[PDB]
RNA sequence: GAGUGUUUAUAGCCCUUGUUGUAAUACGUCCACUGGGGACUGAGGACUGCGGCUUCGUGCCAAGGAUGCUGACAUAAUGGU
RNA sequence: UCUAGUGGGCCAUUUUUGGUAAGCAGAACUGGCGAUGCGGGAUGAACCGAACGUGAGGUUAAGGUGCCGGAAUGUACGCUCA
RNA sequence: GAGAAGCUCAGACGAGUAGGCAGGCGUGGAGGUUUGUGACGAAGCCUUGGGCGUGAGCCUGGGUCGAACAGCCUCUAGUG
RNA sequence: ACUAUGGUUGGAGACAACAUGGGAAUCCGGGGUGCUGUAGGCU
């Protein structure tokens, strides 16, 4: 008998994506071969990334990532934009800047607002030709916490959390426990 | 057969000391408390109000807010898994300086002292405590010290 | 098997007193470590001292100077029984002090269920004279035309013929 | 450098030792049995156990 | 390697015969000798996990 | 095993102890008379229970009085019965004297020539208590804490004066008027 | 019978998964502070923050 | 024969110091000192490594895991049911 | 983050309370059974030892060495006739 | 090269009710595929024969039998 | 005194001994019968 505790056995990363796309699959053998044979932690941060979940992997916009990059003290002139996610537009920014980004996948509108505006959209075979261990790029993310189901997480008394409700208005949890006048606030 | 008031099972906890009672030192109120000071909780029984629980009574903590006669010891407390901070609002006359802390602010200012003196001199330091360690070879004498011959004693009646 | 060692211990030099005094003991233990193990038994009981505020200063083990000669022991002891404690004097012919000792454990335990815990050994000397000797059984032995039959004893016993199963003859004595 | 030493040396996995323990193996070794400090007593037992 | 092994063999042989004459010059002249007391202790776990 | 229970204003209902008298014999005695003192000890922790000693009372008090008469003995009980051992009423019972190892039971001071008579009346009593008992010849003189040669050693300097059964006994402590008046035979040593 | 009180295995659970100790946190909300304090501190912040930003211009 | 009453007489014990003598023996500890007997295992499958010997060589060795020399059977043996 | 089962417990050491006592009822600590096979106590849910993949070799723990039953009708000193 | 869903080296560990998860075995029907099996004998059944897998199970020899049946990738359920 | 840890320790039990550690109270005796910060007056 050995006295051993159990605690930290089973690692709880993937190493592999959950997605049959036979694509991503090429792209996540092409991103092991170069963490393997490269001493850079971009690449094992794009390989890791590769086999993220839709919910881990959130989208980015071009606004975003304009002002990410324009910052007065960045010094992000040209240098490339690399996400491992989906790349969004943005509507609201009338005048698109000149900007090479590297992504996942593209909307049809980023897309070509990019181009019209004299920017590149590069994939990720595409980045890792140009920078084989990511020298001179930008890597970014997308907001993991700005979806629904975290209004709701972590619900309970005075948290402040939106909780489940089947309508909006009042007769719908704005009663005995949510105000003074009923018993009690929360 | 159980009761669960504020000072249940407190009688000897709050308690005056034996020929202690009556006026209170007035050196507790001169003493000056700062935010970030450790301070140590000892309930006095003749002031009643601004009293802290009988838990936080011979505990420890940080102070975090300071009013006009009272003091805000922040203590952790476990509740099962977990511990959990507690914000007491004491009057000063509950609380005093932990001596430790002043002991641990001497250490410091003479570690300081002594790594510039080494660093003047060109010498080793040594500013890292160790235990006890193990004692080393003596050379005992015995002139004018001859060892003395022990042998138990009988049983004899002692009444 | 016990053997006799001389234990020299003292308390540990104080602000007090610089120089403590230096107590000696002589202990019939299995090894040293119960030697030194029982010098702070016999300590604790007489003077303010423990094994933490004490040390040990020398320790050696002490043979028989005539382990040829025949010897007649006397040792005193006070030992614990199921009611009190009393005080009891054995003699033991022997050849060495430690043999003495191992006989007088191995008596009280026959005699008086006593076990090694509850024996504690006040005194050992080697009687001289003869008139000194109390036992008549001892002072027996100690005549020069001394006769008598060989014990009884379970035959003659061999490494092969003892445990031989079956014998031929029935044997004679 | 001892303390990394030690740390670095593995923990011995000692067989059971050839002759056996005392009669009693759990009193302490004063008592007559094997537990608490032994002294130099611990060689022969490393060595019947090695 | 090989250098350093005799060296470290020399000292234990050193220390070895100097607490030896340290005792015998105790015993000579009737005082006593108290050795240092030990840094390195061997612990074995005779108990098992329950 | 019972936590101890006491008659106190919580629990009032506390019957009287069945022994009453405590001491027999000459109890208005003296420093001279009854030197020797012989005590019936309990070997154990027992519940002795007073209707056990009034028991033993009766029959020490009879065989010493007529044995040895009135004047040679003072035989008393140390043992006080206060806690109570409660029984079902068919609630305090009755009451008890708990005593445990080397706590004096029974205590009676003779004369150097009632030794034996002292023995073999508290040897007849050992059968009225529960438990095991034993006897031992003190080495006090009398019912003082002071040993025979340290009293006899006081008493040829002068410091004690009788005063009923028990004395007083000079003390390095208090006035020197208050002690030298007081004393007449008191030696002062100047050092 | 009802009323079965014991402790036995709790000590025991607390302990499994041990017992927490909170996060900790450079900063702590002010609302346990003192009203005028916070109220203070926030002009002093203020200014301190413009002092910085009119330093780091100049410069 | 049965008992004395003094210290080796025709015997012999006990206790001190001198040497031969650095006496042996027993015990404890150690030897990277050395001899035999018995049992179980042979995992890996070109080479690379750490060592030792060397005639200095893709040399030799007990050096990062067994090979070699023999014999009997083959409606026997070994396995499986 | 989501969710399952559980929400009848019991035994042993130690500290106890109520009870005449209980294989009784109720509290505290620890180790266990429940969910723990295996060696030992002739047997046994809790006691001792020890926590278990399938095997070979060696050595042990608690426990034993007259036969059943594997192992000294071993050694040394004593006591005991029921 | 070694189904990169692959190859190779090394270390530690292995009780389990209620309960959780993963990977697999078996059944009916559907799509795709296998110049797939079959009246020179499909399915089924019996077996004092053989083989594989830790196991759920699978393959095969012999006897009976007479009309349909199976391997692989998926889909599905009144599936043990 | 008491107490943490241990034994297939003793004892029918109460309890006790032992092993690795910690360690009182009380009594008695010896010594002593205020120290100190600030500001100012004093043959």
């Amino acid at each position: 008998g050995i006295d051993i505790e159990r605690h930290h056995v089973r690692k709880s990363q993937r190493s592999k994506p959950a997605s049959e796309n036979v694509y991503l699959k090429l792209l996540v053998k092409l991103y092991r071969f170069l963490a393997r044979r490269t001493d850079s932690r971009f690449n094992k941060a794009i390989l890791k990334r590769l086999f993220q979940s839709k919910t881990n992997r959130p989208p980015i916009s071009i606004s975003k990532i304009a002002a990410l990059t324009s910052r007065k003290s960045a010094s992000l002139e040209g240098k490339t934009t690399v996400i491992v996610g989906t790349v969004t537009d943005d509507e609201r920014l009338l005048t698109v800047p000149k900007l090479s980004v590297a992504a996942l996948r593209f909307t049809k509108s980023a897309r070509a607002r990019i181009l019209k505006a004299g920017g590149e959209v590069l994939t990720l075979d595409q980045l890792a030709l140009r920078a084989p261990t990511g020298s001179n790029t930008v890597l970014l993310r997308g907001k993991k916490h700005a979806r629904e189901a975290y209004r709701h997480f972590g619900f309970g008394p005075h948290k402040h959390k939106a909780p489940y409700v089947r309508s909006e208005g009042r007769k719908f949890e704005r009663a005995r426990g949510r105000r003074k006048s009923r018993a009690f606030k929360v | 057969p159980h009761s669960y008031g504020i000072r249940a099972r407190t009688r000897y906890t709050f308690q005056r000391g034996f020929r202690e009672h009556g006026q209170i030192r007035l050196s507790t109120y001169l003493k000056t408390y700062k935010v970030g000071d450790i301070v140590d909780i000892k309930v006095n029984g003749a002031v009643q109000k601004g009293m802290p629980h009988k838990y936080y009574h011979g505990k420890t903590g940080v102070v975090y807010n300071v009013t006009q006669s009272s003091v805000g010891v922040l203590i952790y407390k476990v509740v099962g898994n977990r511990y959990m901070e507690k914000r007491v609002n004491v009057r000063i006359e509950h609380v005093k300086h932990s001596k430790c802390r002043q002991d641990f602010l001497d250490r410091v200012k003479a570690n300081e002292a002594k790594r510039k003196e080494a660093k003047a001199q060109g010498k080793t330091v040594q500013l890292r405590r160790q235990p006890a360690p193990p004692a080393t070879a003596h050379f005992v004498s015995t002139e004018n010290n001859e060892p003395v011959t022990l042998h138990p004693v009988a049983y004899d009646t002692t009444i | 098997a016990l053997k006799e060692y001389q234990v020299v211990g003292r308390k540990v030099p104080t602000e007090h007193e610089p120089v403590p005094k230096l107590f000696r003991m002589r202990l019939f233990a299995p090894n040293e470590s119960v030697a030194k193990s029982r010098y702070w038994y016999f300590l604790k009981m007489i003077n303010k001292v423990k094994k933490a505020t004490g040390e040990i200063v020398a320790i050696n083990e002490i043979s028989e100077p005539k382990p040829l000669k025949a010897k007649v022991f006397g040792i005193w002891i006070r030992y614990d029984s199921r009611s009190g404690t009393h005080n009891m004097y054995k003699e033991f012919r022997d050849t060495t002090r430690v043999g003495a000792v191992e006989a007088m454990y191995a008596d009280m335990a026959a005699r008086h269920r006593a076990r090694f815990r509850s024996i504690r050994i006040l005194k050992v000397v080697e009687v001289e004279k003869k008139e000194d000797v109390r036992r008549n059984y001892v002072k027996q032995l100690l005549n020069p035309h001394l006769k008598f039959p060989l014990p009884h004893r379970r035959t003659g016993v061999v490494g092969l013929a003892g445990k031989k199963v079956f014998a031929p003859h029935r044997p004679s004595t | 450098n001892f303390k990394q030493a030690a740390n670095f040396i593995w923990p011995f996995q000692l067989s059971s030792p050839l002759g056996g323990w005392r009669d009693r193996k759990f009193k302490h070794f004063i008592e007559g049995g094997d537990a608490g400090k032994r002294d130099e007593h611990i060689n022969s037992l490393v060595r019947k156990m090695l | 390697i090989a250098k350093r092994a005799e060296s470290y063999d020399a000292e234990y042989r050193k220390a070895e015969r100097e607490q030896i004459e340290l005792g015998r010059k105790a015993r000579a002249e009737g005082n006593y000798y108290v050795p240092d007391e030990t840094k390195l202790v061997f612990v074995i776990r005779i108990r098992g996990i329950n | 095993k019972n936590k101890p229970y006491p008659k106190s204003r919580y629990n009032r209902a506390v019957p009287d102890s069945k022994i009453r008298i405590f001491d027999l014999g000459r109890k208005r005695a003296g420093v001279d008379e009854f030197p020797l003192c012989i005590h019936l000890v309990s070997n154990e922790y027992e519940q002795i229970t007073s209707e056990a000693l009034e028991a033993a009372r009766i029959c020490a008090n009879k065989y010493l009085v007529k044995i040895g008469g009135k004047d040679s003995f003072h035989l008393r009980v140390r043992a006080h019965p206060f806690h109570v051992v409660r029984i079902n009423k068919m609630k305090p019972n009755g009451l008890v004297a708990r005593v445990n190892i080397g706590q004096i039971l029974m205590s009676v001071r003779t004369k150097d020539s009632s030794r034996a008579t002292a023995i073999e009346a508290l040897r007849r009593c050992q059968y009225k208590f529960p438990g095991q008992q034993r006897i031992i010849v003190s080495k006090k003189w009398g019912f003082s804490q002071y040993a025979r040669d340290e009293y006899i050693e006081k008493r040829s300097r002068g410091e004690i004066i009788p005063d009923g059964c028990y004395a007083k006994f000079l003390n390095k402590r208090g006035s020197l008027q208050e002690k030298l008046d007081l004393f007449p035979e008191a030696s002062f040593n100047l050092a | 019978k009802s009323k079965n009180h014991t402790n036995h295995n709790q000590n025991k659970k607390a302990h499994r998964n041990g017992i927490k100790r909170p996060q900790k946190h450079r900063y702590d909300s002010l609302k346990y502070r003192d009203a005028k304090f916070r109220r203070n501190q926030k002009f002093a912040n203020r200014g301190t923050v413009e002092a910085i930003r009119q330093a780091k211009a100049s410069a």
